[PDB]
């Protein structure tokens, strides 16, 4: 529950919620590249292509 | 005010080395224990509420 | 005199009405125009158009 001052313009609030955000790429053979993604209490819901 | 693109080019740069010392870092670094892992500088989900 | 002749036909028929499903009255596959269904507060869309 966040209390600011009042203001005459549309205003947001940008809560920034401090992750591990980590990416472990291997390239294990000629020409190919492999990464698997970890996110901690925000994980990834996406895996879009 | 306007933009257009006319040519992107990708460019690189590679350092030079010898290549029997190359190929050793190479052999090395497919491994699946010399896996690279990287982060980001500010990890975090970044959320707006109006 | 003159304008005692003078012939005159009926205006071409044009229907108009709405598209056949309501086609291009929501914007899809419009990047900049998307609609978002997103959760309670994760603020993340689980619509992707393209």
């Amino acid at each position: 529950n966040f209390e600011v001052d009042p203001m005459d313009e549309s205003t947001l609030l940008y809560v920034v919620f401090e992750v591990f955000d980590v990416v472990r790429v291997h390239q294990p053979h000629r020409g190919v590249i492999e990464a698997v993604y970890l996110r901690t209490p925000f994980s990834a819901g996406n895996a879009t292509t | 005010a306007s933009i257009s693109f006319t040519s992107i080019n990708l460019y690189a740069t590679f350092f030079p080395m010898a290549h029997n010392t190359a190929s050793t870092l190479e052999a090395m670094l497919r491994n699946d224990t010399n896996d690279q892992s990287f982060n980001d500088y500010l990890s975090a989900a970044n959320m707006l509420y109006p | 005199e003159i304008n005692l002749v003078q012939q005159s036909m009926p205006n071409r028929p044009n229907y108009i009405g709405f598209r056949d499903n309501f086609i291009g009255l929501m914007y899809y596959n419009s990047t900049g125009n998307m609609g978002v269904l997103a959760g309670q507060a994760s603020q993340l869309n689980a619509v992707v158009d393209l």
